[PDB]
């Protein structure tokens, strides 16, 4: 039922607003050594040789590379996205330049999204950007993706109950509350706002009083829309293991300046981004990938904030290899 | 354009919220307000001479009179002239305006205080069809104990200094409320019934523990005109004797408790 | 201590007592009997209950909303009945998703809920001439029929009234446990936010005071119980040591007082004042209002306080930021 | 100065503390000792608000606020302006509420009275410790107390409530807002049904208890009775706070996450998961 103290809170607002983070020792605890296993860096390798664009047979992304740099960055993402695999996962034993293995061709565009990540959205990564580790944690297939209907478990290393399979109509409800925080709100966040950017997640006029002209009937917003926000925020507070206090003051949701934190404004940009990748990075993967990843209408697999946060503020408390990898962004 | 806009910086809101208020305090001050005076006004003073004619706020705090038609015959008007006619056997503490006042004999049996009835109707509460609604078990026949409680009748009547005061001969029911409001006792040694509100009873089932008076003080227990039957103020006087026995019964019982 | 305000020490049993009514004294139906435990803190006549044409009225339009209802919540869980019972609190009926505005909307999407909403209505109103004709049968003011009205009164506010005003039925209160619970936070939201809602605040203020005066009231009668306060309808029309004593009690503490009867009448006003208040705020909003924050700076009344972390300009409207 | 049936019960007696010499009316206030200690609270604390508040941005009474410490001050005194004062007015606060509780008492035993109703009186100042004494006791600083302000103790409750993403899934929360509607219900109620009683009109004649029962009976089957709705409009005020409190104390000490994951202990029992 109940968690024991002591609680752990923070302050977010001017003192007396009840603005803050509270959080359980015990769950912060358990969450930092899962994300601690991030491997550490490789030891350097000194550029030695000419570029592997003129060695290797098959290299597009990483053709500025000298082979041992190269070969470093391969085994860095063998650690970080097939460690039990290995290095035959994405390649054929005796011929490395092949393409056969569909892991080979979106490793291939996973590096250029990975890459554009630190480099087009530093404005939500900053310095500490983001390697194969951040989303995929030592799979090949990531624990935390979204189809373009919920699912559950939401860490697909476990095994579903029959309710829980997407098949199974009963369990629809359930499946829903479990991505809003275990609300009854009746809205799918991710199709509805993280997919694609169709949809404004602003509701809350700017006047005090309402505009003629866009405040009866069928001019009017359904009130449903109020409802998907709240779904949405739900899921946002949900996914960073925070409340809207991290980053809102609830006496005007819809105000910025002194009403909001540093990191609203960074999770606006997080909202852009993520809708980048959906749609121009991993969306388009349904293409490449077998039927066994795709979704029940031929989607593929998306990111959303939990894909990367595993319900931690920063991904991984802030551990960075930017510096580590140059490869990996940003680019001049 | 705006729905709600009116000229120069008002709108339709900001103009109920004045209209709110002041319905709320028209209700309150002009309504309510004066529905609370319908009983005690006129205040009393020491002595407002002014026989000729009324001071102003007098008329204006008072309602209009308004007259209950009773049901059993008779009307009640209020408010209206009713003031405390009795000799209250109190005296003054100080000249001060709000100073308290010293019982100057026997409280319980002179009526002050704590011990102070209501000069109530001297008439019996009816039922809705007539008849006495407050009357003993003797009369009452239909009524019972219910199954499981304790039926008083036998047992003895401790008082606050242990001793034995008299056996409980009957319970007095609530004809309209189906509910035991006094029990009936013999006063032991001055052969005479008495009554005491369940509300000063502790009722175990060897023994009515009774905190409020003393055993001797079982004697001055206000009797009633009739064996079989009670009036509203015989309730009063009664009720408001032990009452009394709450601030009087002791010396100790008035000072301060630390 | 007074051991009768926690308890009935002694219950009494007698024949039961029927007040004749104007009409309909055929139709109280069942019989009496008595429950002992119930007696302690309560009375112990369970029954006999009056069952007019109203009466089944509201039955018959109740049950049929109550089935709409539960049949549309079946529908969500694919009629499997042990996730029904273990789903129960997220299950709803809601009303449209779409903007139809006043249109009337198909089924699938919110007819259902318009239907369930005419039939509760439907039973309300068939309640109400029951909580009304039953008061004058037994030659009874009308006071619980106008307190009652207005409580259906709110109810049709934030079912259909505020709907109607800014035209579309998607601002209805849904069914269900948690879903009507999900309107609350959605309506705020949408309205900036209802704390900033003056009639918001007046309907917590009586709501408040409702909690006081009958936490104030009940104690006091319990307080004069011994001189039988309890017996309310008298004391009026003869003012009795009891409220004598409970007005001075007041009288001496806050330095003003009521009557026996008027003390009813603040209590009647309050819980009236709740609704009446409530509506006026829910008829306010969405047709002159829509932000109520704003509302209040507009006109000087929001409190502000410094940043504590930088203040935060609106990404959006920073140059050349994404849409 | 004095009601017509007043004068009989304004005798001596019935204090607590300090006998005759507080015991003694001012217009219609009784005094008593506890009448000088709230007088005394109340002027104290009064004066610590205007003094807080001059020293403040404005003077508008809807946007003034004497808001608590920072967190990092814990248990701490603050600095007079950044808490200090609201640490002081807390004091001067709970002085007057219990002062004017056992004022209260007093006056019970001179009308020779129960004391039911500073008895009901202590529930409020009970649930006013639960927010500003023992929840931030429990949490380790005063800062995560409400802030003194017409509107800004309002941000306070939103954003606490905030915090916990849906408060209204707090069971606590739940139970306290049911107390909260069926009290106001049945006061309606209670109210109503004795003035329709006193009150038919059109020159009819008052009724009777026993048409009060037959109402009820008639309507929903069954009537409590006249003292037993007392006792119940007492209880259910009361639970208000009582099982309120619970709720409260619970977020954050007992409970981080939001209160709709609770019900996880419903939902996600294997046997239906
Ligand atoms: C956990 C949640 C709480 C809460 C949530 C809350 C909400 C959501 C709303 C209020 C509102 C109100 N609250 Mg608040 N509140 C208030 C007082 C108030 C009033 C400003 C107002 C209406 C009160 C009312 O009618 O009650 C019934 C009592 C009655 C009717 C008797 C008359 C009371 C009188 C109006 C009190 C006025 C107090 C003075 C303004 C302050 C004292 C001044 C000093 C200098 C003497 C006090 C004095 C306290 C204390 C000491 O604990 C308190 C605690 C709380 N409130 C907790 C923080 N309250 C409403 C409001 O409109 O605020 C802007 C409102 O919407
Ligand atoms: C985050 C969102 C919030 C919110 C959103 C909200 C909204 C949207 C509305 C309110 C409203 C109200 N809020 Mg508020 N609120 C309140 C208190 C209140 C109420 C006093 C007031 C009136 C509602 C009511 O009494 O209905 C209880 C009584 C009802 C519902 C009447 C029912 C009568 C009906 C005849 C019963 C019949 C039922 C049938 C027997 C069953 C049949 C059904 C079957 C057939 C299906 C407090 C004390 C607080 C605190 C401490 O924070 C608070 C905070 C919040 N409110 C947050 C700001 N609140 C209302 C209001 O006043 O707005 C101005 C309102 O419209
Ligand atoms: C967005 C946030 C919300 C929220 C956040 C919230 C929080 C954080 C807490 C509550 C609490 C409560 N909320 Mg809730 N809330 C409520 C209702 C309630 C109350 C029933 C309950 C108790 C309030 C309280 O503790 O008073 C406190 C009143 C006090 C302390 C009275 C002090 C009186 C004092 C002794 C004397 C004061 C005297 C004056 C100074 C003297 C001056 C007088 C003049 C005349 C001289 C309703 C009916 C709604 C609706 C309709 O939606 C709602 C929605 C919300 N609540 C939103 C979801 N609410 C409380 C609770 O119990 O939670 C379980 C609580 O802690
Ligand atoms: C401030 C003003 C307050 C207020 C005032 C007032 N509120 C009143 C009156 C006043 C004056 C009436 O006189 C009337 C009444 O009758 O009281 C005895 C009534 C009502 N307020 C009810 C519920 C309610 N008030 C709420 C709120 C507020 N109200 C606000 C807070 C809320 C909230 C908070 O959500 C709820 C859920 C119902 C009990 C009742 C209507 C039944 C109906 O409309 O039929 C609906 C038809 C049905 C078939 C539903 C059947 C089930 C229900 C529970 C009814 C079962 C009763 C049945 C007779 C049981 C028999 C068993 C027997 C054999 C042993
Ligand atoms: C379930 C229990 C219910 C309940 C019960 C009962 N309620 C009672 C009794 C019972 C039994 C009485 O016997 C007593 C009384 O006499 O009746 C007239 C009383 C009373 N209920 C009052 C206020 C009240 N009841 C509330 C709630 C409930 N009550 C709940 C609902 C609420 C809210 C917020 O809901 C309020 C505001 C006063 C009017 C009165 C105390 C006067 C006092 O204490 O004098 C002494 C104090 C003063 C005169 C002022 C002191 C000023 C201090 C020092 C400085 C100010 C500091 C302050 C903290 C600043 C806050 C700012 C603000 C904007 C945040
Ligand atoms: C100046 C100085 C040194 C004085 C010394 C003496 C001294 C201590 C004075 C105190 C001065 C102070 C602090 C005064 C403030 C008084 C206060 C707190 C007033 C608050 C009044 C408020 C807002 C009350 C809210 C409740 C309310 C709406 C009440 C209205 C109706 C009333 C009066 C109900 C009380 C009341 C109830 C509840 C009954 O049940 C009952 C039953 C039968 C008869 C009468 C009554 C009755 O009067
Ligand atoms: C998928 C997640 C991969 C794993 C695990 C490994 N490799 Fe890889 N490799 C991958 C891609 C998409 C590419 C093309 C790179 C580009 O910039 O376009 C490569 C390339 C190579 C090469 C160059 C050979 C050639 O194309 O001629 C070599 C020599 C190579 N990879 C070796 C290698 C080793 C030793 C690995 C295990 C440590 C390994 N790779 C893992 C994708 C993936
Ligand atoms: C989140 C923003 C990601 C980052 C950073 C990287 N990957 Fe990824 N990857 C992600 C998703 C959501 C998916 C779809 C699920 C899936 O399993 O396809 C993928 C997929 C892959 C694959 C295909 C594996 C398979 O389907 O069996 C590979 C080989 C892969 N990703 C590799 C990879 C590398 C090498 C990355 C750093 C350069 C990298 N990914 C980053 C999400 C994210
Ligand atoms: C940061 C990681 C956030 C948390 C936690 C919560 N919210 Fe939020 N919210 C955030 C942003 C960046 C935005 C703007 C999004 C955009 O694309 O413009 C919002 C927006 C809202 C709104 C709408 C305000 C408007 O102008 O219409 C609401 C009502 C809202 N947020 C509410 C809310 C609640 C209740 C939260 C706790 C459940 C919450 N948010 C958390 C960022 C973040
Ligand atoms: C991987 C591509 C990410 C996705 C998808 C999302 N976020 Fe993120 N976020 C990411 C990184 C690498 C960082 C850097 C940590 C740092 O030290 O700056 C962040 C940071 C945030 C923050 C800042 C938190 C703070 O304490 O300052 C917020 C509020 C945030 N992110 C929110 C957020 C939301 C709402 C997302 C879905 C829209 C989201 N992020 C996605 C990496 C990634
Ligand atoms: C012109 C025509 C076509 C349109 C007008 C129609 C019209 C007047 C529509 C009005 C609609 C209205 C008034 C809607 C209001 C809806 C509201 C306020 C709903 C609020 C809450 C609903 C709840 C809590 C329902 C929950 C449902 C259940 C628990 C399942 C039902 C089973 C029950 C036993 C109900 C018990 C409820 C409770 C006592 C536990
Ligand atoms: C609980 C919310 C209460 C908010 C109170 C705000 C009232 C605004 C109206 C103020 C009167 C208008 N004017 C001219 C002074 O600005
Ligand atoms: C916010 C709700 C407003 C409720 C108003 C109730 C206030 C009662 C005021 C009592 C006035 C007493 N007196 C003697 C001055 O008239
Ligand atoms: C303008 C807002 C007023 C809020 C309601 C205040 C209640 C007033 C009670 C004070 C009256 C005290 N008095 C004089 C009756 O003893
Ligand atoms: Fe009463």
């Amino acid at each position: 039922c109940f968690e024991p103290p002591p609680a752990t809170t923070t302050q977010t607002g001017f003192r007396g607003l009840s603005m803050g983070e509270v959080l359980h020792p015990a769950t912060v605890k358990a969450k930092k050594e899962r994300d601690a296993q991030y491997p550490p860096a490789l030891a350097a390798v000194k550029a030695e040789g000419p570029p592997v664009s003129q060695v290797y047979k098959n290299v597009k992304v990483l053709g500025n590379l000298t082979e041992a740099e190269f070969l470093r960055t391969m085994t860095a993402i063998t650690e970080w996205v097939s460690p039990q695999e290995g290095c035959t996962y994405c390649h054929d034993e005796n011929n490395l330049a092949s393409e056969a293995k569909y892991p080979y061709v979106v490793a291939r565009r996973m590096l250029e999204m990975t890459r554009a990540i630190n480099t087009n959205w530093t404005q939500h990564v900053a310095q500490t950007g983001v390697t194969c580790y951040t989303c995929h944690r030592g799979t090949p297939l990531p624990p935390y993706v979204r189809y373009l209907e919920p699912t559950l478990p939401l860490n697909n290393r476990e095994t579903p109950t029959h309710v829980e399979r997407v098949e199974t109509r009963s369990g629809y409800v359930v499946r829903l509350a479990k991505y809003t925080a275990y609300s009854a709100l009746n809205y799918d966040p991710f199709t509805m706002f993280l997919a694609n950017d169709k949809r404004q997640v602003r509701v809350v006029p700017q006047t005090a009083l309402p505009l003629v002209g866009v405040s009866r009937g069928k001019e009017r917003r359904p009130l449903s829309d109020a409802y998907a926000t709240f779904a949405l925020m739900m899921s946002i507070s949900d996914s960073l293991g925070t409340n809207c206090t991290f980053c809102h003051n609830a006496q005007t949701f819809e105000s910025w300046g002194k009403k909001s934190t540093p990191q609203r404004a960074i999770a606006w940009w997080g909202i852009r981004m993520v809708r980048d990748l959906n749609m121009n990075y991993l969306a388009p993967l349904n293409a490449s990938l077998p039927a066994s990843r795709l979704g029940r209408q031929g989607e593929a697999p998306q990111a959303d904030c939990r894909t990367c946060h595993q319900g931690v503020t920063k991904p991984l408390f802030g551990a960075s290899r930017l510096k580590d990898y140059p490869e990996l962004g940003p680019i001049k | 354009m705006y729905h709600g806009a009116l000229a120069q910086h008002l709108d339709i809101a900001q103009l109920v919220w004045y209209a709110q208020w002041l319905v709320i305090w028209t209700v309150v001050l002009l309504y309510l307000r004066r529905e609370d005076r319908r009983e005690g006004y006129p205040l009393v003073e020491p002595l407002g001479l002014v026989k000729l004619a009324p001071e102003d706020g007098q008329v204006y705090e008072l309602p209009y009179p308004k007259t209950f038609v009773l049901p059993h015959g008779g009307t009640v008007t209020v408010p209206r002239r009713r003031p405390e006619t009795r000799e209250l056997k109190l005296a003054q503490t100080d000249g001060f305006e709000g100073a308290p006042l010293q019982p100057t004999g026997n409280p319980l049996v002179d009526a002050v205080g704590p011990a102070s009835y209501a000069e109530r109707a001297e008439v019996v509460d009816a039922t809705v069809d007539g008849k006495a609604k407050i009357v003993p078990l003797r009369v009452a026949t239909d009524f019972s104990i219910a199954e499981g409680d304790v039926d008083p009748r036998g047992l003895p009547v401790v008082a606050a200094d242990g001793v034995e005061a008299g056996t409980v001969t009957d319970l007095w029911v609530d004809r309209s409320e189906h509910y035991f409001r006094y029990l009936e006792l013999s006063v032991a040694g001055s052969a005479r019934t008495a009554l005491i509100p369940l509300g000063f009873c502790d009722v175990k089932k060897d023994k009515i523990v009774v905190t409020s008076i003393l055993s001797e003080q079982f004697a001055n227990v206000p009797r009633l005109q009739s064996r079989d039957q009670i009036t509203l103020r015989e309730e009063d006087k009664v009720s408001a004797y032990y009452a009394g026995g709450l601030l009087y019964a002791t010396p100790e019982r008035a000072e301060s408790l630390l | 201590a007074d051991y009768q305000t926690i308890y009935t020490q002694i219950q009494a049993r007698g024949p039961h007592i029927t007040v004749s009514g104007e009409w309909g004294d055929n139709d109280r139906v069942g019989k009496p009997f008595y429950s002992y435990w119930l007696g302690k803190i309560g009375d112990a006549q369970i029954g006999p209950i009056y069952l007019g044409a109203s009466g089944i009225a509201a039955f018959a339009f109740g049950s049929t909303a109550i089935l709409i209802i539960l049949f549309n919540m079946a529908a969500e869980v694919h009629f499997d009945p042990l996730q029904f019972f273990r789903q129960f609190f997220w299950l709803g009926l809601y009303p449209p998703k779409a903007q139809y505005g006043m249109g009337i909307p198909p089924l699938h999407d919110g007819g259902w809920w318009l239907m369930a909403g005419l039939f509760m209505t439907l039973s309300l109103g068939s309640w109400w001439i029951r909580v009304y004709s039953r008061a004058r049968a037994l030659g009874l003011g009308t006071h619980i029929a106008w307190n009652f009205a207005a409580a259906i009164f709110f109810v049709l506010c934030i079912g259909c009234i505020h709907p109607t005003l800014v035209g579309s039925w998607s601002e209805g209160v849904p069914f269900g446990i948690w879903p009507h619970i999900d309107w609350l936070t959605a309506f705020s939201i949408r309205y900036g936010n209802f704390y900033y809602c003056p009639w918001h605040g007046f309907s917590i203020g009586f709501a408040y005071g409702c909690g006081l005066l009958f936490a104030a009231h009940g104690a006091t009668i319990l307080a004069v119980a011994r001189f039988g306060g309890d017996r309310e309808i008298e004391q009026i029309t003869d003012r009795g040591t009891a409220v004598e004593r409970a007005a001075l009690f007041w009288r001496w503490t806050i330095g003003f007082n009521a009557t026996i009867e008027s003390v009813h009448r603040w209590g009647w006003f309050f819980s009236l004042m709740v609704m009446v208040s409530a509506s006026v705020g829910i008829l306010l909003t969405g047709t002159f209002v829509d932000n109520w924050y704003l509302w209040c700076v507009k006109h000087g009344a929001a409190p502000d306080y410094p940043a504590y972390l930088p203040a935060t300009p609106d990404p959006a409207s920073l140059p050349g930021a994404p849409k | 100065a004095l009601l017509s049936f007043e004068r009989k019960y304004r005798v001596r007696g019935g204090t607590l503390i300090g006998g005759d010499l507080f015991d003694f009316w001012v217009g219609p206030y009784f005094v008593g000792f506890f009448g000088v200690s709230a007088i005394f609270f109340i002027f104290l604390g009064v004066s610590l608000i205007g003094y807080a508040a001059s020293q403040g941005p404005t003077w508008d009474p809807f946007a003034i606020s004497i808001n608590p410490p920072d967190l990092k001050y814990g248990l701490g005194a603050a600095p007079l302006l950044e808490g200090g004062f609201w640490q002081a007015i807390t004091v001067c606060a709970l002085g007057a509420f219990i002062s004017w509780m056992l004022r209260e008492v007093e006056i019970s035993r001179k009308l020779g009275i129960g004391w039911h109703v500073p008895l009901a009186f202590c529930v409020p100042i009970f649930m006013f410790c639960v927010l500003q004494v023992f929840r931030p006791l429990l949490l380790g600083s005063w800062g995560h107390a409400f802030p003194y302000g017409i509107l800004s103790h309002l941000d306070w409750v939103n954003n606490f409530g905030y915090q916990y993403l849906n408060w209204h899934y707090n069971p606590g929360h739940m139970s306290s807002v049911s107390f909260l509607f069926v009290n106001a219900m049945a006061l309606g109620l209670h109210g109503g049904l004795i003035l329709s009683v006193a009150n038919p009109g059109d020159g009819d004649k008052v009724k009777t208890a026993e048409h009060e029962n037959q109402y009820f009976r008639d309507v929903v089957g069954y009537s409590i009775g006249a003292l037993s709705i007392h006792r119940l409009g007492l209880f259910l005020a009361s639970n208000i706070f009582l099982t309120g409190a619970f709720g409260t104390i619970a977020s954050g000490p007992f409970w981080t996450r939001g209160w709709p994951e609770w019900w996880g202990w419903w939902l996600d029992i294997p046997f239906w998961s």
